[PDB]
């Protein structure tokens, strides 16, 4: 036999998918039929199929041409959101294994709230305070670090909670952020979007707080 | 004059007054002489001022056992600030004050006496920083997970002993070695508590201990993440890197605690490699 262990397992899964269509049955999820073998290998492959499923799990127009779906601005927009949701969740798992030694170890004690996780993530990745931070701290951590890694993990709510406890320090950023969390597609209104960009460009193009720049 | 030069009375022109006070401390401080030597009035003045800054501390017990501190923290801060401003004053005038710079037997013992006082000042500041660090944690928690002899030694530890006697230094080295252990259980931040102990109370902390603390950090946090599969092989592998660096300086008590944890995490082959490495670095010449 010329098929390696992995290849053979895939063949069997493709036989099922064929047996289903040959007997007229329900068209099963191919992506699921392939990830079934991935778990038998290292996670290098499992995390791939996870990306494949999430990048292909977009509302499509059945019985429509391939080129048309991929040219439509409608579909092209959802791809960006599905990827961002993968990069955010993927990073969220990196933040767990960074605090706890094993995913299992984190689970038994219970996944903490994205806020407390991020806080327990800042402890490690910045043990000493950087002298260039701005806008003070919040419960022992720089306010901008919390906002960034919360947005990076994809929990805008956890980030907005941080903002609510620093209303006086952050200035007008509150009304701007609260609009970003509300507006869909992660975009602000052109008027308000113009107000903040010009302010940042005005005197904050080079600020000593990198987290502030990023957000 | 020394006190005014250090800003005392200024809680009430002021630069010129402090500069005049400096001039009086230098010009009229006298000099050392053979009578066994008689040190200068400048030396006795420095000893008198320093003593009065710490008179409420010296003979007092550090702690009161629910353990707490004998001296309020706010008082320890002001005392430390006063000691540091005195030190800052001596450094900024190391070239103009007689006896600070190195220089016949009279001026010799004058230099030695002044040097000893300055070493006590930095030791006082380190000692105070250590006590403040201690009570920032949860001492009662640390005090519970402690042996009786060390509880008793801490019970009757005075500030004098902490500042000027080896047992205070040895006990201080035990407490720091214990607080970090506890800090890892809380697990807020290891590398911040590191840089805290590394610099301020240096000469009492050891850089080979913080790297060890960094190793025991990943070890305990590898036991925290123990349920996860792919996160440990980075924690345990990096803990192993940290241990092998301080191999020529690991205590048998730590090396054991490391191997004990490695076995819990089925990290057999790795733990063997650490012990073998610690061996070679204790005896390189074979």
């Amino acid at each position: 036999s010329s098929l390696d262990n992995i290849e053979m397992a895939y063949a069997r899964q493709i036989y099922i998918y064929n047996e289903k269509i040959v007997n007229g049955h329900l068209q099963p999820n191919l992506v699921d039929l392939c990830a079934s073998v991935a778990e038998l290998d290292d996670k290098s492959i499992s995390d791939m199929w996870t990306m494949v499923k999430q990048m292909t799990d977009v509302l499509l127009t059945p019985a429509t041409d391939a080129l048309k779906n991929r040219s439509s601005v409608e579909v092209r927009m959802e791809f960006v959101r599905q990827a961002l949701a993968y990069l955010e969740q993927s990073y969220k798992n990196y933040t767990l294994v960074t605090v706890f030694g094993n995913l299992h170890q984190a689970q038994l004690g219970g996944v903490p709230g994205t806020y407390q996780l991020v806080r327990s993530f800042l402890n490690i990745k910045l043990p000493a305070p950087l002298p260039g931070l701005q806008d003070g701290e919040v419960e022992g951590h720089p306010v901008w670090a919390l906002i960034y890694y919360c947005m990076r993990c994809g929990d805008l709510l956890a980030a907005s909670q941080v903002v609510n406890r620093a209303q006086h320090q952050l200035g007008e950023f509150k009304t701007w952020f609260q609009e970003y969390m509300n507006s869909k597609d992660r975009r602000l209104s052109p008027a308000t979007e113009n107000k903040l960009r010009l302010h940042y460009r005005r005197a904050l193009r080079n600020n000593t707080d990198p987290y502030k720049r990023a957000v | 004059a020394l006190a005014v030069a250090c800003g005392q009375g200024s809680d009430l022109m002021d630069r010129n007054t402090e500069n005049l006070a400096r001039a009086a401390f230098i010009e009229y401080g006298g000099q050392p002489r053979l009578a066994s030597v008689r040190l200068s009035s400048r030396h006795d003045a420095l000893a008198l001022y320093l003593t009065r800054l710490v008179r409420t501390l010296w003979k007092a017990k550090v702690v009161q056992v629910d353990i707490s501190s004998t001296i309020p923290t706010s008082k320890l801060v002001t005392i430390q600030e006063n000691v540091e401003r005195l030190r800052n004053f001596l450094e900024a005038n190391k070239s103009t004050i007689q006896g600070l710079a190195p220089p016949d037997i009279a001026n010799q013992k004058e230099h030695q006496a002044l040097h000893a006082l300055q070493k006590l000042m930095e030791s006082i500041s380190e000692g105070i920083s250590f006590v403040l660090m201690l009570f920032d944690e949860r001492v009662s928690d640390i005090y519970a997970r402690l042996d009786a002899v060390s509880q008793q030694q801490l019970k009757d530890l005075t500030y004098e002993q902490l500042f000027s006697q080896t047992p205070g230094k040895e006990l201080a080295k035990v407490l720091v070695k214990a607080i970090v252990n506890r800090n890892i259980a809380s697990g807020a931040n290891v590398e911040t508590v590191a840089d805290a102990l590394r610099r301020r109370c240096g000469s009492f902390c050891s850089p080979d201990d913080v790297v060890t603390f960094k190793a025991q950090e990943q070890l305990q946090r590898a036991s925290e993440q123990a349920h996860n599969s792919p996160v440990l092989r980075a924690l345990l592998a990096e803990s192993l890197r940290l241990f092998e660096q301080v191999a020529g300086s690991l205590t048998p008590a730590n090396l054991t605690t490391a191997v004990e944890q490695y076995i819990s995490l089925k990290y057999y082959a790795g733990a063997i490699q650490l012990c073998l490495t610690v061996a070679q670095q204790k005896d390189r010449g074979n």
